[PDB]
């Protein structure tokens, strides 16, 4: 979900 | 401001609880978050930060952290001196105020970059800690505890 | 052996995952229990290691950690050299093998005052941190990296 | 349970 913590 | 003293400080966002660990002498800091504040957790992030840095003595953040035997414990098995932390210092207060502040102005300024709170918080640890003002607070507690070894 | 130099090590308790950070001239450790290795957890606890010490380079412990997107990010994020982990001399491969070793020893001789194994690792890593063989390796890891500074 | 992180 473009976070640092979650790409996705 | 010994090389050894350490302060702790519980503050809150988005309905969850920040600890932070701050070593006095140089603002060089650790946090973690936890759902509440509970002696339990408190003790465990004790145990975690004197493993790091030699932690000799540490001001409690309240005085639920002071009574708590589970804190007690942790203190004792790591060779930690628990004491109060009354402001005996008004300067203590307000440093301890204006470091929360800014740790929640860092972790807005970071916050769309991270799912989760906790990488939030772990990204404003990294900037406060980096941040120079000149030397910033890592290069300074490094500088202090050497200074003792030797 | 330069001052910001780390190699990652996973190894395995109790069913679960216990995640280290070593710091090679030193031979001091940061370490943590996950239920099991990914990319979402070592990037964590790499973005965790470089807000507390100055980590230039990271040596990661398998492929799948060095492929990971989500590690690439954090070392991006942090500032970190992201590197494989390629025993290039072999007294590598043995040192970290005698320290996992040397840590589950030390696991054992307090895994009975722990309800938790994440306490007993915690136990552990001050342990290691503070014995002397004479400095300790705490004592080791703040020399280098003050004399670095200066 | 007279453990450092349960002491009951
Ligand atoms: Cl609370
Ligand atoms: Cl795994």
């Amino acid at each position: 979900s473009a976070k640092i913590d979650n790409l996705d | 401001s010994s090389p050894g003293i350490w302060q702790l400080d519980c503050t809150h966002l988005e309905g969850k609880v920040i600890l932070v660990a701050v070593h006095v002498a140089s603002g060089y800091i650790e946090a973690e978050v936890i759902p509440a504040e509970t002696g339990q957790e408190t003790a465990y992030f004790l145990l975690k930060l004197a493993g790091r840095w030699p932690v000799k003595t540490v001001h409690t953040d309240n005085g639920s952290n002071f009574t708590s035997t589970t804190v007690k414990a942790a203190c004792w098995w790591a060779g930690i001196k628990q004491e109060d932390g009354i402001p005996y210092n008004p300067q203590s207060q307000g440093v301890i105020e204006s470091m929360n502040k800014e740790l929640k102005k860092i972790i807005g300024q970071v916050r769309d970059q991270a799912e989760h709170l906790k990488t939030a918080v772990q990204m404003a640890v990294f900037i406060h800690n980096h941040k120079r003002k000149g030397y910033s607070a890592g290069e300074r507690i490094v500088d202090i505890i050497a200074t003792d070894i030797q």
